[PDB]
RNA sequence: GCGGGGUGGAGCAGGGUAGCUCGUCGGGCUCAUAACCCGAAGGUCGUCGGUUCAAAUCCGGCCCCCGC
RNA sequence: UUGAGUCUCGUAGAGGGGGGUAGAAUUCCAGGUGUAGCGGUGAAAUGCGUAGAGAUCUGGAGGAAUACCGGUGGCGAAGGCGGCCCCCUGGACGAAGACUGACGCUCAGGUGCGAAAGCGUGGGGAGCAAACAGGAUUAGAUACCCUGGUAGUCCACGCCGUAAACGAUGUCGACUUGGAGGUUGUGCCGGCGUGGCUUCCGGAGCUAACGCGUUAAGUCGACCGCCUGGGGAGUACGGCCGCAAGGUUAAAACUCAAAUGAAUUGACGGGGGCCCGCACAAGCGGUGGAGCAUGUGGUUUAAUUCGAUGCAACGCGAAG
RNA sequence: GGUAUG
């Protein structure tokens, strides 16, 4: 003004994308379509499941210059919100094909 | 067509508009191309983007000459000033003599009435 | 293409503006002769007038001044126009009139 | 404002020379105060408060 | 007599594919008012059909209506 | 002979009048090259351009003004005066003397000079530009803005006689602490003096205060001009002056109880400077759409009890 | 950044 890492795979970005995901304080709701996200992911692509999530950021990523805190926070912003407006049937699906693309 | 070794790139800045033409040593027309016929219009033309682009359209109507030295004689006080010498050498021009014709009165005639704005 | 002439000719064929001149319920003669001025002026070079007459908080419950103005205007203004629309209902606080040149 | 790119010079450099030379030269000063009419009563009025203020100045530089 | 046109209340755009201006109402903005901003309601488009895949559209009739 | 003049020698200066001339720039004309824009604004349009513009280059024509130097620099009674050169010409200042011998100061009336606009006659006319024409803007836009554009601006001669013609400060003389500069002489040995003009600050003193302050608004003397509440009014009438526009001299009735100056405290400013608050920004979730709850306005009613109304009334007094 | 009016 005028004046925790993610307990599956220690990537405080997922921890962070969570919280993005996140409705209502219902955070365990969250994490579960996420890691359901990320091995669907891992699937469908075949790496550790931080490559690909981190290769679907890359895509996403803006370089006014942006510094690179706000544009992981601007991709994964990005990512759920263009996750959410999809047709797939779940938002773990809808989240794994908007990852995917 | 004739082939020029030497050219000599006119960039008339003015305040609204940037001409840029380029002539032969003795000030015979090859090409020109403005910030207007740029694709901007009105206050638009007025910016040294698009007095940038002026530059770019004016090279590349002069390619067939095959000129590779420009002397540049801008004129005026244009918001486009540098921006076209600028893109003028990225166009691949060995910029020689660089060089501020501009007119001034030694006195001259009365200029007209300030805005009142 | 100089095409453009074409229209720059084509361009000296004409245009009508609606000006519009308010009136207020009081207004004095001097004023109503300048305005209708105005209007006369207006109307002879060939555009329309939308006169407006706009009561202000309780002048509202008067209105019948007000279309007396209004009604002053037309019979001046006799010769020279004829009257495309009156009002009669007061919406808003206001009385529209619009003149267009005989 | 005549600049001769000499011998072996950058155009970065080369550029900054001129734009300087212009500076020093004083075109764009000249060429904006002569865009409209200043009368007489106007120009001495304008170097008056010029002289007001940079002498001011002095007195504002010593007293201090 | 000869034509134009009949299009939301207003008037004016618009071979099929109806707006625009101002009313009209409500909202927003403001301390308040005008200004400004947003939304909605208003036509079936003269009528009668034919005719065109299309009827404001095309073609005629008719109602016209004023200009003349 | 100390005031006031004259002479000798030298100095600085946009002082004045006349003539000539230089370079830059705008416009225009004629060509060459060239090709679709140019110009303009807050945004546009009018306008200009394929009968070739704008741009660029060469040449020509014409008018007006003189960048830099340039300076709270200079000169002039004031108005004002700015390229360079010559001719004619006015004033100021310094150094030493020599000379005249109060020849002085001020000045009603008078006479002349007197920015710009304006007027008459005849020229001239690039640029600029009242009026005006068109394009915009707007509630309107007789404007501000845009594109054009006539008088005029320029010259000669004559007229006008006014300006915030201001230092809003009459002219002349004498006297009265200081400091820092500028400009222009001059003596003496960069230094040490000494004259003229001029800028800023400040002491006593003065002043309502602001301020002025050896260039006084201080302390005095000479002479002139002028003021006597505001508006009416620098108007009417009369005279004088002018071709005219108007100028100059200059009231009264009446009406008002004020008008006014400087400064103080606030407040305010589309004045400046520095800060803060979920004020904005960055976010996340809402309200505004739907249904319903609730309050209010309105309307209705026999009554819809009274109160709360921008922020700071409206699930508020009412916790039923 | 500039619109007026109580
Ligand atoms: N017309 C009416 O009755 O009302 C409208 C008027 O109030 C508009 C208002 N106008 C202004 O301030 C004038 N200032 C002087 C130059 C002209 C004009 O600009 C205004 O808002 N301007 C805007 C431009 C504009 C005009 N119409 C719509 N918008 C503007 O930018 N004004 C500037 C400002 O307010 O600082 C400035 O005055 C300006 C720049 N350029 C121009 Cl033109 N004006
Ligand atoms: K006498
Ligand atoms: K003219
Ligand atoms: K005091
Ligand atoms: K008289
Ligand atoms: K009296
Ligand atoms: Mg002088
Ligand atoms: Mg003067
Ligand atoms: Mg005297
Ligand atoms: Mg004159
Ligand atoms: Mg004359
Ligand atoms: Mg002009
Ligand atoms: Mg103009
Ligand atoms: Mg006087
Ligand atoms: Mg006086
Ligand atoms: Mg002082
Ligand atoms: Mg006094
Ligand atoms: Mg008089």
């Amino acid at each position: 003004p005028r004046r925790l890492p993610d307990p599956k795979f220690g990537s405080e970005l997922l921890a962070k994308f969570v919280n993005i995901l996140m409705v209502d304080g219902k955070k365990s709701t969250a994490e579960s379509i996420v890691y359901s996200a990320l091995e669907t992911l891992a699937q469908r692509s075949g790496k550790s499941e931080l490559e690909a999530f981190e290769v679907a950021l890359e895509n996403v990523r803006p370089t006014v210059e942006v510094r690179p805190v706000r544009r992981n926070a601007l991709a994964m912003r990005w990512i759920v919100e263009a996750a959410r407006k999809r047709g797939d049937k779940s938002m773990a699906l809808r989240l794994a094909n908007e990852l995917s693309d | 067509r004739k082939q020029v070794s030497d050219g000599v790139a006119h960039i008339h800045a003015s305040f609204n508009n940037t001409i840029v033409t380029i002539t032969d040593r003795q000030g015979n027309a090859l090409g020109w191309a403005t910030a207007g016929g740029s694709g901007f219009r009105g206050s638009r033309k007025s910016t040294p983007f698009a007095a940038q682009v002026a530059a770019e359209r004016c090279a590349d109507a002069v390619k067939e000459y095959g000129i590779k030295n420009l002397e540049v004689m801008v004129k005026g006080p244009g918001p486009g000033r540098e921006s076209t010498i600028r893109a003028l050498n990225a166009a691949g021009f060995r910029i020689t003599n660089i060089t501020d014709v501009t007119p001034i009165p030694h006195x001259g005639c009365r200029p007209p009435k300030k805005r009142r704005v | 293409e100089k095409s453009k002439s074409s229209k720059e000719q084509k361009k000296k064929q004409k245009v009508i503006q609606v000006k519009e001149i308010k009136f207020r319920p009081g207004t004095d003669e001097g004023d109503y002769q300048v305005k209708l001025r105005s209007l006369i002026r207006f109307l002879e070079e060939g555009d329309k007038a939308k006169i407006t007459l706009r009561f202000r908080g309780r002048e509202m419950a008067h209105q019948q001044i007000g279309m007396e103005v209004l009604n002053r205007v037309k019979d001046d203004l006799q010769e020279l126009a004829v009257v495309e629309s009156f009002p009669t209902k007061i919406e808003g606080r206001q009385m529209i009139m619009v003149l267009a040149p005989k | 404002p005549v600049i001769k790119v000499r011998e072996n010079e950058p155009f970065d450099v080369a550029l900054r020379r001129f734009k300087r030379s212009c500076e020093k030269a004083g075109v764009l000063a000249e060429v904006r105060r002569r865009e409209f009419y200043e009368k007489p009563t106007t120009e001495r009025k304008r170097a008056k408060a010029s002289a007001v203020k940079r002498h001011a100045k002095k007195l504002a530089r010593e007293n201090a």
